[PDB]
């Protein structure tokens, strides 16, 4: 799941026609010590002490748009009528759009 | 001009090496390809009737 | 590489999709079958076919375009026509059950089901293409069935994907013409829906295409094909310069960034210049000039818009086929010192010139005429905003008497949704006279 | 390396990245050690 | 020794390269083929000034084509010259323009750039020791402009010693086609003149009105009028390419032709152009040379001088000449019209001669202006890109790429700079 | 026999209208990993 | 010759692929099985 070295050009949405982008990665790590101890019996079963991601994730009026020139109260709601769904802010592809603009005077 | 005509025909023989089995080479996997694609093309419609 | 989807929806959008689909095969010169003769064309699905078809291996050219339908009754038949080999057969969506004319009920009782399995076909369209640049939607506003379906399904397709272009193709509601009084229902709900997420949408109207035709064509009597016949040629029209290259090539990408002036308002106006009989071309002589002026002659528009009434921002024409860049700019040059063409002063420069080699072809029993030089023109003025104006005082006065709503309330709607359009509408009307105003 | 993609923040300011520079080049010459070729009419 | 690489970039740098290298190719006398056929010894030996040598008697040229748009590069492959032109130069991108300076100068330059800046370099170390670089592009072209900004910008940190040599062509005053141009125009011009040390200004209007005046052949093709310029600025490298009592040196050129840093954009000027029956009508000699070279009608650049005055002249003389005529016809220009030069500077006229004629016709020359009548050129811009930015028009797109307004201001102040000083010299 | 190979100068050349059609091939392409370019075989119209 | 990027494989057709088993272990020692044995579809060994 991380971005490989040098040859950064044979792996891109260039060939996948990929049009909601794949996965953020990038290269760097940083330097981990650690005898990396094991933290579970058989079943990937966390022993209670340590911690998890903690069941978090278990299992239309979003468009992408500059707000350039248009009314100030009409673009605030945009705003607000792009945002407050987190079902679709959240995961599942990413479901997440984009959005630029300038303010009035 | 022994070193001159030396490095001529070394380059010119090697040159027309090169090319021709190229040449040659594109042109056999193509008609195979062919010849493989209507073979797959005729049983099958055999097998299809 | 250079290449785009068609999409047809709504029962009216089916048999023009066909039409054009039948003018394409003919330039390639596609047999029915799906082959080409012993000549060597086929291969990966790399020729002039590759922007268009997909002739893989099997040698069998696949059109790019899905054929979208709710009721089994007109999209059988062409499924039994003659070219339903080439046609994929589940390319060809089809469905049992009718909008009725409901936005509301194409786009809520049957979209969900359905939408789901032409987003199937979609990305796995999507996965064999390479550079596909953008979608051909083939539409109508009094959509019986392309209403509703159109727009979830333009919903969905620019929720997942946004990069690229969507260009929309609808036939305007005719002005003092209406099939259908729930027509205004559905028109400025899809209007409405469409402002915040269609990239390109194109319209015309059917009543100036007979009016042309026996205006200089001289039928009295034409057909659907003919109607399809025209609207055909201007999609190839715009579509030779991926057929065809020129002086220049220009690519749907320029348009949409040349033409659009500002943001909501995206819908320019077509048009073709060299639109006459074969006799009346016979005996005479076309030439820049001419069709110069022929083009921007008022009469020649399909839509019911006085440009005098208006103002213009941008002209695009494409000239396929022998022409010189010398006459052009000549005669592009008298056109600005014209004076009663009225661009806004906002815009110096508002022309953008197509140029390909490409003499445009006749259809075997066809009815158009012989070109050697065409040219499309498709523009944007201020002359529009009556259409919709038309329309509110229809549709204000419909509403407070609120008819068929007992319909649309009563499969699951509410009265805010309609209540939201009208001052969208009041918005898009309001925001076009102060672009207008310079 | 990896080349840095300018990002949209800014450019060159009015052009003010330029050399002119007006001096005056001191250390004089060397020495014409040639005299006044004549003593001012005198004696 | 000393020796130039070629850059080509923007889709009409695309279609002026096969018309400038197939003039070499054929002045330099190689077939289509590649195999010199030797007939002239000095376009034999000095070869190496722009060509390097493959194996068998072929002459690599030594140019970077880059686009991003293939179907022009297949054109200009299938054209009857691209076999001489390598599918190593051969640089491009997987996206279309959209003819815009912003993504073509930010977006998708920044995956070319290295590739780009890989295959010149390749090309430096494999030269000895350049005098230079030239670059053949447009003002108003989209694609040129957005590249060319990017790599004039790096190449100076590189080779800040060399000679940046800039040839685009302005679009024309009527019609732009391009509504964005004016836009293009500012910002690339903007980095222009920080990034370039010479500039050719060219125009398409003229070359219309020249097709009218001289060529009288109606419809011409644009490859002809890329015939007419390939013609240009070849003349102007006959000086280093052919002997002569000529000092060649761009160099020695532009320290004649740059009194000051900011003075960058020049104007053409070509020798005897020929009628029908004219051309057996026509005593061939000097002063009807001298004559037709200094026409207003032969000036073919951007406009009039007429509208001003004269800063700077230098005409290169390509056939057999002597000193004697060259002199008195300098002489004559200059007791012709001594007012309208600047009296800032007397004598402002640098003269070359080349003993070395063309292929096809003896008496021939080639003259660079510098006058006083850029002023209508970037004024004409200054009301359209005042016009446009007064509310805006077509801003959303650049936003989106992260465009701001901010820098358009000191893109209009620094032309307003430009203003004042070419009217605060001569005004 | 017209002069062929004649004085290419910049201003005149010849004309030609027997040509109809127009079509160029598809030299480029991109198919996996790698941009991969083809040889010129036909030109435009196909030759 | 055989040098580098001249290796094209005998990539035509190729119907029959059986192998054998040259090789076999025998008894409580190992070695190979009778020689008599065909190829990668019934192939012919050296001489
Ligand atoms: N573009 C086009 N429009 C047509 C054609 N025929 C009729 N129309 C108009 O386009 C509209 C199409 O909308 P609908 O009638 O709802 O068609 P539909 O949604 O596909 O399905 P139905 O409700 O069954 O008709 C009709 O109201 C007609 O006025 C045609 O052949 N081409
Ligand atoms: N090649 C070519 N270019 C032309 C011609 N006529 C005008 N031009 C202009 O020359 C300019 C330079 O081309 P490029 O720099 O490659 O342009 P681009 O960046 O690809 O984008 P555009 O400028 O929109 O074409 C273009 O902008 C054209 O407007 C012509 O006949 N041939």
């Amino acid at each position: 799941n991380y971005s490989a070295n040098q040859y950064e050009k044979a792996y891109l949405p260039t060939y996948l026609q990929n049009w909601s982008p794949a996965r953020p990665t990038k290269e760097k790590i940083a330097a981990h010590e650690g005898y990396t101890q094991i933290i579970a019996n058989d079943r990937g079963h966390l022993l209670p002490s340590v911690p998890r991601s903690k069941a978090s994730p278990w299992g239309i009026p979003p468009a992408k748009v500059t707000l350039t020139a248009r009314t100030t109260t009409a673009a605030d709601n945009l705003t607000k009528w792009i945002h407050k769904n987190p079902d679709l802010l959240n995961a599942c592809n990413g479901l997440r759009p984009e959005i630029s603009g300038k303010p009035f005077d | 001009e022994i070193t001159d005509k030396a490095r001529h025909e070394a380059f010119a023989a090697e040159m027309k090496h090169n090319d021709k089995v190229m040449c040659m080479a594109h042109d056999r996997e193509q008609r195979h390809r062919k010849q493989l694609c209507r073979a797959i093309n005729d049983f099958q419609q055999n097998f299809q009737k | 590489m250079r290449e785009c989807i068609s999409i047809h929806v709504g029962q009216a959008g089916v048999q023009i999709g066909n039409a054009c689909w039948e003018l394409y095969c003919l330039e390639h010169g596609i047999q029915p079958d799906g082959q080409m003769p012993s000549d060597k064309t086929i291969g990966g699905g790399d020729d002039s076919f590759n922007t268009f078809f997909s002739e893989t291996g099997a040698g069998k050219h696949v059109p790019r375009a899905v054929f979208v339908d709710l009721e089994p009754t007109v999209v059988d038949e062409v499924r039994t026509g003659t070219y339903r080999q080439l046609f994929h057969p589940e390319q060809l969506i089809t469905g049992k059950e009718d909008a009725a004319n409901n936005y509301a009920r194409g786009h809520y009782t049957i979209g969900k089901e359905i939408v789901d399995l032409v987003l199937d076909r979609i990305r796995k369209l999507a996965d064999l293409c390479t550079g596909l640049q953008g979608f051909l939607i083939f539409h109508s506003f009094g959509g019986g069935t392309g209403s509703g379906f159109a727009s979830l399904l333009m919903e969905r397709l620019s929720v997942d994907y946004g990069k690229k272009s969507k260009l929309e193709f609808a036939i305007y509601p005719a002005p003092q013409v209406s099939t259908a009084v729930v027509e205004p229902y559905n028109s400025i709900l899809t209007t409405h829906t469409t402002l915040e997420h269609s990239d390109c949408a194109f319209m015309v109207d059917n009543e100036a295409i007979y009016d042309i035709c026996r205006r200089n064509l001289d039928i009295e009597r034409p057909t659907y094909t003919n109607l399809n016949r025209l609207i055909g040629q201007i999609v190839s029209s715009i579509t030779a310069s991926l057929r065809f290259d020129g002086a220049l090539n220009v690519d749907l990408t320029e348009f949409q960034t040349n033409l659009v002036p500002y943001p909501r308002i995206h819908f320019p106006l077509a048009t073709y210049a060299p639109v006459i009989s074969a006799e009346k071309a016979y005996h005479e002589q076309l030439s820049v000039a001419e069709i110069t002026n022929a083009c921007f002659e008022p009469a020649n528009q399909m839509v019911k818009c006085d440009p005098r009434h208006g103002k213009y921002m941008a002209c695009c024409m494409l000239y396929r086929g022998d022409v010189v860049p010398k006459d052009v700019n000549a005669a592009i040059a008298t056109i600005k010192t014209k004076r009663t063409i009225q661009f806004v002063d906002w815009c110096p420069t508002g022309f953008k010139v197509g140029i390909n080699y490409q003499p445009p072809t006749v259809v075997p029993g066809g009815d158009l005429a012989k070109v050697q030089r065409a040219v499309c023109m498709l523009s944007n003025t201020t002359a529009i905003a009556e259409a919709w104006a038309r329309l509110d005082h229809k549709f204000d006065l419909m509403y407070a008497k609120r008819a068929f709503v007992h319909w649309y309330v009563g499969e699951g709607m509410e009265e805010g949704e309609f209540s939201e359009a009208r001052e969208d509408l009041a918005a898009l009307e309001k925001d076009y006279e102060e672009v207008g105003v310079d | 390396a990896k080349v840095e993609i300018p990002s949209p923040k800014d450019f060159l300011k009015k052009h003010s990245k330029e050399k002119t520079l007006p001096p005056k080049k001191k250390f004089n010459r060397c020495s014409p050690k040639k005299p006044a070729v004549p003593l001012r009419t005198d004696h | 020794m000393r020796e130039i690489v070629h850059l080509q970039a923007g889709q009409c740098g695309n279609q002026i390269g096969a018309k400038f290298w197939e003039v070499i190719s054929d002045e330099h006398g190689i077939d289509p083929t590649g195999t010199y056929h030797g007939d002239s010894d000095l376009q034999l030996e000095r070869i190496n000034v722009y060509y390097n040598e493959a194996t068998g008697g072929k002459y690599v040229p030594r140019a970077v084509l880059v686009d991003l748009e293939p179907g022009t590069m297949d054109s200009v492959r299938s054209g009857p010259f691209g076999q001489i032109f390598r599918p190593d130069n051969f640089v491009f991108g997987q996206s279309g323009a959209g003819n815009n300076w912003a993504k073509g100068h930010y977006t998708e330059g920044a995956e070319l750039v290295d590739s780009v800046l890989d295959v010149v370099r390749k090309e430096a170390e494999s030269c000895d020791c350049l005098q230079g670089f030239q670059l053949t592009h447009s003002l108003g072209g989209g694609t040129g402009s957005g590249m060319g900004t990017l790599l004039i910008s790096k190449i100076r940190e590189e080779y800040p010693d060399r000679i940046m040599n800039t040839f685009s062509v302005v679009p024309s005053p009527k019609v732009s086609d391009t509504v964005v141009e004016p836009y293009n125009a500012t910002l690339s011009v903007h980095q222009l003149v920080e990034n370039t040390d010479e500039t050719y200004c060219i125009d398409n209007e003229a070359l219309y009105d020249i097709c009218f005046r001289t060529l009288k052949l109606t419809t011409p093709t644009y490859g002809d009028l890329n015939h007419l310029v390939s013609a240009t600025m070849s003349g102007v490298t006959t000086c280093l390419r052919f002997p002569g009592q000529l000092n060649a040196d761009l160099r020695k050129l532009a320290v004649n032709m740059v009194p000051f840093p900011r003075l960058h954009f020049f104007m053409p000027g070509f020798a005897p152009l020929t009628s029908r029956g004219s051309q057996q009508y026509r005593a061939l000699t000097v002063p009807e040379l001298t004559q037709q070279m200094f026409d207003a009608k032969n000036m073919m650049a951007a406009c009039d001088p007429r509208h001003g005055r004269y800063l700077t002249v230098a005409a290169v003389f390509r056939g057999r000449m002597s000193m004697k005529e060259v002199d008195e016809q300098m002489l004559n220009v200059q007791n012709k019209n001594s007012s309208y030069f600047v009296e800032w500077i007397p004598n402002n006229v640098k003269t070359a001669v080349c003993d070395i004629p063309p292929r096809g016709l003896k008496m021939s020359a080639t003259f660079i202006g510098n006058s006083t009548a850029i002023q209508e050129l970037f004024k004409r811009i200054s009301e359209q890109f005042t016009a446009m930015f007064r509310r805006k028009a077509f801003l959303h797109w650049y936003t989106g790429e992260g465009m701001d307004e901010m820098e358009f201001t000191e893109a209009e102040s620094n032309m307003n700079d430009l203003v004042s000083e070419y009217q605060q010299y001569q005004d | 026999n017209p002069v062929h190979g004649l004085p290419f100068l910049p201003g005149s050349s010849f004309t030609d209208s027997t040509k109809t059609a127009f079509h160029r091939s598809q030299t480029l392409n991109y198919r996996n990993g790698y941009a991969v370019v083809r040889r010129p075989t036909m030109g435009i119209g196909g030759d | 010759p055989f040098l580098p990027g001249n290796s094209f494989n005998r990539n035509i057709g190729k119907e029959r692929f059986h192998k054998s088993q040259h090789w076999g272990f025998c008894n409580n020692v190992r070695m190979l099985v009778s020689e008599n044995k065909p190829g990668v579809g019934g192939d012919l060994l050296y001489g």
